[PDB]
């Protein structure tokens, strides 16, 4: 049949007589002109900077002479035109856990599986007669089934950059960002498509959910925040910096740590926390990235480091309108909880909470001046 | 000589270290692009240096933008401090407005001469880029193989060397 | 209490589609002639951690293959020289491919307004970065573990200093994120990927196991796997758009541009990397691309597509009259040009001239020919003071670069297409080696403005642009690029500098 | 350098010289007389079918003979009389589950690597600010860490049915039961050390939790029955069954399920319920296993079903008597709560739940006559 | 948000883990031993339950990836010689019968230890021998499934019991695994089983796989390889937990002596005669190695190094070594001159291997080379011929005996080694020993070493008869599993061994 050269008598002959006695080169380090961000070079660089095919007029570029072929009207394939960062090197960024698309995958499929044993056990131990009727019918079924819909417009403000991104270290970080964001929807939707099978006369279609998304009161102002975010931006920056370190860095960590995971438990729902515990790890994982990206790289940047920091600052102040907006709006949630869940004292102090953590992680890195109390106070005006 | 540096990438650079002003650098830039930068450039003599050079004016201009604009005029404003909405929609109708593929190609590489970032904010120059290019699109795919080579190259006003 | 019980992908992936909700600003961000229809379905029904286990299985059986069995085996040393060689090339080219696949994925991500037909975009982003991983992986192990890792260490910055990067650029970078979404998804899905990649990437396995490489075969075939579902992804595209007018106005010409684009580098380039590029032979090229372009994808896969408006391409007749002898005329001007490539390039021997001469009759007395003269004057031979480029001077035959696809020729010498169209516009001269990439310039002039070799290079002598660019081994002196695959007399950095070869603007003569 | 004879040319052709032109064999299959628990053969069932050397005078046995060398005095190195239950074949049991050594560390290792990545979005979310400090000092670090000692002494109840399980499925199921309760206490300690970690004067020694659970009172008959089920049962079977079907399904469920899983939500803990999760898998697991090898496989014996019925309903009554006396104490750790945390309402619901998950899953599988009241009564005897 | 991202590994969970045990009366030994294990013995790898799984799961998935992807497409199953594919259906199955066995030789050594980060040590062990024994069973299993004869490698697990050297290896490596003290077990298992013997020995066989173009055996090996060190960590743990007992200054030396002896009386001839006579390209005579296993490595280095614990030499290794030169050879014959109760098939040594064998063995031609030509002549290999070397045995007067404790077939009127025999009628039964060690073992401890023989099970019984009765046969129903050649033609089948009429009988009723 088939003979290989590496098994095949006469050919691996042939192909051994061919051979020189050493290695032409000594140099056996794919990627060795990369520079390294750790003490040695890693697979994650060897694998990743530099392919994409930049040339020199994009910062950091490789390449020499324009793009072979540009749309209609001339608009480059990649260019400097497509954002308002600017920067000395757009390979400069670094994914703090390195991680290309094997370990990426690796990680998602070990959840994957780990949920898959999760549930089982779940429905196997009968821990669903411990959850509270009503928290599951109204609380999880419609408004945590809402949430949804937030995260899937946070998913497709990342197309564009999948598109638009300067380099491949930044396009993989954004990938990889994006996809945690559709994972955790369809995390929240298989956590109702659970309850349907577990629990009789549950509803996994997404109509109530989606008819609280787009018609309820309590989540109006997040969704005219995420519909801007996905469509009426075009910086591919912009969207990831204030989708990731303005909008869910407030909203997203309010509604799943600060409302749901908080509140779950005493329902006896130790099922949605399961699911957003996935979903602060990658919040908390591509928070690393985003740091990086926008803060080490670009807002620190040698020559563009205040301009960069002007750019950001002025995002955030966009942005933080809206999602101050999403948040109130949101905190008329809290009215609809039975009596005796909790008290205007623990939201006020899980109100601080998350606004201290964006003003330590986001806000101060940029030196935009952010008023915890004033923020916290524009919040608490939609309680009561 | 070189590809990456040569003395034609260092005069420039010299020249734009010496602009201070946003508005002799927004003039520049634009000045940069009507020369240097189309098929309808008026020179090919930066042919091998002039996006380099054009990325080096940008950066000048996008820093000196950020220091005189306010955050509302950063975000809404032009280098030269029109209105960047109205820049996009009297372009856009300009566009819609066009009689067949030649007019409209000459309105989008205008438009993109003109107004690149840094010269208009990046959101609403993509947002030019979408519709003026549906438009210049749509006119110049239409009976693309109808025109024969001949009559193509008339009308494109090409002198044939070979 | 109960019975266990989960939640499988299928039963997640039926709500997908109400995911995406209706709001005035909900359009694609990029210029379009079409509008894909908001209720497309995908074949598959996939959520990101179904997606994620899929690959993660495949992931272990082809990491775990290399790092343990193959490495033991010695397989990164024991393939042919030749194909040592050849492997630089297709594995940092085909990984520039699934590079920019990304980012095309990426605009069709955007394009689609079903949560279905953008679910099944995503999963194909997803793949691309696993594709380019795994074709840079494929560089690594054979630096780390060949006979020659020069180029396999650094072709990402050394494919910039020769002509025929420029032409995979245009089909593989350019051709699939710069412009329509539509024409992209053509460029990459329908005719990238159908066509071409999906066969080459077989192909390529079968290559690899003739000449003893064990590892692409090991990489290529994981990467293959992935493919139906690309497949599905564009035959969508095809379906998302078919039901609008504009496909009945647009999309013929639209396929038939991607065709010419992808064919125009991939007929001359892979027949040239299979044939010259190998030491065993699994098949002529000829009758390869005759059962690719012609009986697999321009009689099967696009009738498939009848129903939907898809022709044939004009051009296929076209392409076909000018494919059998492409790839020996450009194997004959990226040898003569061997100086600036990042692999080394071996002449024919006697075994491979007859091979040729069996399966292209009259090989010989044309390139056969030239061959050997280069061969008598030293081509191969550091101290010769010969480089084949020197050849085409003396017998004043100019090679060009074409305006739009970037592909060398030489229209004097060619025994395949020899046209050739000189247009002045605005001051500039531009060269064609064909109506359809003319035609596309004449068109859209401001589409195609990249700088050629010998534009950018023109006054410069070759080993001043060889040193500045880094196409020297780790000693410093050595060239990457060789005119022979042996392990001694290696051309150095003052041999080049000896010739004193200086490029020429060929068009300055016009 | 050596030469291998695949690759290598002349040590390849003389070896492609000796082969046969086909297989000498048409039967491929490496287990294809093993009667196969499921359709087809399954590797699960290849690899470990008939592993055991045991001769055919131990029921299934294949081989023929005494073993060679024996104990001093005479005892076999396996025999019928290290356990009552008897059965037409020891290779009968299957896991339901199909874990060989492959797949079973690949499910640890995605779970091992997973709380890895929880802990790393948990401590970096700030989680522990919301947990209730008197319930972190008290009932994590006391109670919660006294249970270690319960899970220990269950692993420890293992370690003779390794030496002495009649079959290699059998000997594999037993010894993934050990090795999950073994694991459990190891993540039960290390949820202590991740304390010490984040919270400043928490101390991750266990002389705390060990004082508990040698000298304290509501783990004193916990500790009493597990001391006995480990050291004074010579019998492999009586070890495994009164462990998994009687001990750890009745207490173990309650303390895990019903005290911890249940109120540790409600004092802003979801830190615990993570682990408990994962101890609650392994247990429906074990309970898929177990449910196979006793009432599958012994309790159903074509001819033995009776007898072993008899003998398993002779241990239940064995060691419900001393497992009610270990949920009777540990009823004595409600009066520690703080007051309004349950009440008895809610404590007998789930003692209710407890019983009768036993009863469906492990009671009335071999006939045993349980009173539902009458085992709550006794249990709630001790609530103050 | 607010603070440091952290996790806790298992060196912390590790740190508390000797806290983990509690003091109560029965908390003692279930099993007879001689010995005490202190309590507060360490470990020396800091192993929790789940970093184990990951790091197991790491070298699982190389090794099955490999297996399953590019030696598959390889071929590596096929293209291996046909003489190391016979050898290694009974390397593969015997190993696996031994890791199975240490399974329950390191859950009673955790049954037996006190300290808790001892017990982990021997549970770590536990799940070790787990994983070797199913890698193992997964050779024999890649070999049924893809190699060029699956008979032997898919039945292994009953086909065993037909032949005499499955109970020498049922004798070391199971029943020497577990029945006795403990500490006894463990010096049969680790400190001589796998420091003498298993360890080098896997090496070894991925040495020869190599050289004979098998490349599934190095894949997995090497792999069960890599978890050694904390094998031999516990049986170095186990002698230092013994150490300040008084009982280990009155028994240990004994202990490893009769262990040693026990493991070395099988492996010396058995391991040898795989080696040399099973494979086509030889990388090491057989002498030289056991020379640099036994003698240097284990009784130097290894036992060097436990004599700081009153562990001395074993006081059998010099007999050991003296018996060493021959064993394997002479095995060999009485292993040819039985093949059809084995199931595996075995070939005459050729030219080319008979001269290696007197290039390597001087004097091995005119004695045991004269005997396999004369075989050859008389046509063991001819189906037709009706001649199989037992019976060569029955008419030349070379009794086989099977030794009472160790299960080695040997015949004392032919083999160039020990030569003695020893007959004993205790209680109206009579007992053949080839050795004084053994001898004494018995004498000791009758009750200890009561196997049935071959020759006393199958007494009476016409060979054929034997082997269809104990599935000795390929799926075709006639053709054996065992073969005295490796060629593809001209298989003997159960009419020709019918044919013989070979009747077994038992050679001590000449007495
Ligand atoms: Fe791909
Ligand atoms: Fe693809
Ligand atoms: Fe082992």
């Amino acid at each position: 049949e088939r003979r290989r050269g590496l098994t095949d008598p006469e050919m691996a002959a042939v192909i051994l007589k061919a051979l020189p006695e050493a290695p032409l080169d000594g140099n056996n380090k794919m990627g060795y002109f990369v520079t390294p961000r750790w003490k040695r070079l890693t697979e994650y660089e060897a694998l990743t900077v530099y392919a994409q095919p930049n040339a020199d007029w994009i910062a950091g570029g490789l390449d020499w002479g324009d793009w072979t072929q540009k749309f209609h009207g001339g608009r480059p394939s990649w260019g400097n035109e497509t954002t308002e960062l600017r920067t000395v090197d757009w390979f400069k960024h670094r994914d703090p856990l390195r991680r290309w698309h094997a370990p990426y995958v690796k990680d998602k499929a070990e959840e994957w599986r780990y949920t898959d044993r999760f549930l089982q056990g779940y429905s196997a131990d009968g821990q669903i007669r411990a959850m509270n009727p009503t928290w599951r019918d109204e609380f999880i079924n419609r408004y945590w089934g809402a949430f949804l819909f937030n995260e899937y417009g946070l998913f497709n403000a990342h197309s564009q950059g999948a598109r638009e991104a300067l380099s491949d270290v930044t396009r993989v970080s954004l990938a990889f960002w994006g996809f945690d964001k559709i994972d955790i929807a369809q995390m929240i939707q298989l956590e109702r498509g659970f309850l349907a099978k577990i629990v009789p006369g549950f509803d996994e279609s997404t109509a109530v959910p989606k008819a609280e998304w787009t018609n309820g009161e309590v989540y109006k102002s997040a969704r005219l925040a995420v519909e801007g975010l996905w469509q009426e931006v075009f910086d591919w920056n912009e969207s990831a910096f204030s989708v990731h370190a303005v909008y869910d860095a407030l909203f997203g960590q309010f509604v799943r740590r600060e409302f749901f995971q908080r509140l779950a438990p005493r329902f006896g729902d130790n099922l949605t926390p399961f699911f957003i515990n996935q979903a602060q790890t990658y919040f908390q994982i591509a928070k690393q990235g985003v740091q990086d990206l926008y803060y080490n790289c670009l807002g620190d940047d040698p020559e563009f480091s205040d301009y960069n920091r002007t750019v950001m600052r002025n995002w955030t102040g966009k942005w933080l309108e809206p999602t101050i907006a999403a948040l109130r709006d949101f905190m008329g949630l809290f009215a609809k909880l039975p009596a005796g869940t909790t008290d205007k004292e623990e939201i006020t102090a899980s109100l601080y909470r998350v606004v201290d953590d964006w003003i330590e992680d986001y806000a101060s890195r940029i030196d935009f001046k952010a008023d915890r109390d004033q923020i916290v106070k524009a919040v608490l005006a939609g309680l009561k | 000589l070189g590809i990456h540096s040569n003395d034609t990438r260092d005069a420039w650079v010299n020249k734009i270290a010496q602009l201070n002003t946003l508005e002799k650098a927004a003039e520049m830039l634009k000045q940069f692009r009507m020369d240097h930068t189309t098929p309808f450039r008026n020179s090919y003599e930066l042919d091998n240096d002039y996006l380099w050079i054009e990325a080096k004016l940008e950066e000048k201009v996008a820093v000196l933008k950020a220091r005189a604009f306010n955050e509302v005029d950063f975000r809404h404003k032009t280098a030269f401090g029109e209105d960047a909405k109205s820049v996009l929609d009297g372009t856009v109708a300009k566009m819609n407005a066009a009689k067949d593929k030649w007019e409209a190609e000459k309105i989008h590489i205008g438009f993109r001469q003109a107004y690149k970032p840094p010269i208009m904010p990046v959101n609403y120059f993509l947002d030019g880029e979408r519709q003026l290019g549906t438009r210049l699109m749509e006119l110049r795919n239409l009976n693309y193989y109808d025109t024969p080579l001949e009559e193509l190259r008339k009308q494109r006003g090409v002198r044939v060397v070979h | 209490n109960r019975a266990p019980t989960s939640v499988n992908a299928q039963e997640v992936h039926r709500w997908l589609q109400s995911f995406n909700w209706d709001f005035k600003n909900n359009r694609t961000k990029y210029a379009t002639k079409y509008k894909m229809a908001n209720e497309t379905k995908e074949q598959f029904k996939l959520i990101a951690k179904e997606y994620a286990r899929m690959e993660a299985v495949k992931d272990e059986r082809q990491f775990g293959s290399l790092q343990d069995a193959l490495t033991r085996l010695n397989a990164g040393v024991r393939v042919h020289p030749k194909w040592n060689e050849t492997m630089k090339v297709v594995s940092n080219f085909l990984e520039v491919g699934e590079y920019n696949a990304i980012a095309a994925t990426g605009m069709l991500w955007d394009s689609a307004q079903a949560a279905e037909q953008k679910n099944g975009y995503l999963a194909q982003v997803l793949d691309e970065i696993r594709h380019t991983h795994q074709c840079a992986y494929v560089n690594y192990y054979f630096a780390k573990n060949g006979q020659d890792p020069a180029g396999h260490n650094d072709a990402r910055r050394t494919r910039t200093i020769g002509p025929l990067w420029k032409g995979m650029k245009r089909v593989f970078s350019d051709g699939f994120i710069s412009g329509d979404a539509v024409e992209c998804s053509l460029n990459l899905q329908l005719v990238g990927e159908a066509c071409f990649t999906n066969p080459l990437i077989v192909a390529v396995t079968e290559w690899a196991a003739a000449n003893g490489d064990e590892i692409t075969p090991t990489v290529f075939l994981s990467i293959e796997t992935d493919e139906l579902r690309h497949m599905a992804n564009g035959y969508q595209t095809v379906v998302s758009i078919a039901n609008d007018p504009a496909s009945a106005k647009y999309l013929n010409t639209d396929l038939n541009n991607a065709f010419w684009t992808q064919q125009k580098y991939f007929t001359p380039v892979l027949g040239m990397l299979f044939e010259y590029g190998s030491k065993f032979k699994v098949e002529p090229w000829v009758k390869t691309w005759n059962r690719w372009v012609y009986e697999d994808w321009g009689g099967i896969w696009i009738g498939r597509l009848g129903k939907y408006g898809v022709e044939s391409p004009r051009s296929l007749k076209d392409a076909k009259q000018d494919a059998y002898w492409a790839h020996h005329d450009l194997y004959l001007l990226a040898y003569a040009l061997w100086p600036t490539g990042f692999f080394r390039l071996a002449l024919p021997d006697q075994e491979e001239m007859e091979w040729f001469e069996a399966n292209y009759p009259g090989w010989y007395d044309h390139y056969g020919k030239i061959y050997e003269e280069w061969r008598a004057r030293g081509c191969e031979d550091p101290s010769s003071g010969f480089i084949p480029l020197m050849w085409f001077i003396e017998n004043n035959h100019p090679i060009y670069i074409d305006r739009v696809s970037q592909v060398p020729f030489c229209p004097s010498l060619a025994k395949g297409a020899s046209t050739l169209r000189v247009h002045e516009y605005n001051g500039q001269m531009h060269t064609f080696s064909d109506q359809w990439g003319e035609r596309m310039w004449l068109a859209e002039p401001e589409r195609y403005e990249c700088q050629n070799i010998f534009e950018q290079y023109e006054g410069r002598e070759l080993s001043e642009v060889i040193a500045e660019l880094h196409g020297l081994r780790s000693d410093g002196k050595t060239l990457i690029a060789q005119p022979h695959v042996r392990g001694d007399k290696l051309w150095t950095l003052d041999d080049i500098k000896r010739l004193n070869c200086v490029f020429k603007n060929p068009v300055k003569a016009f």
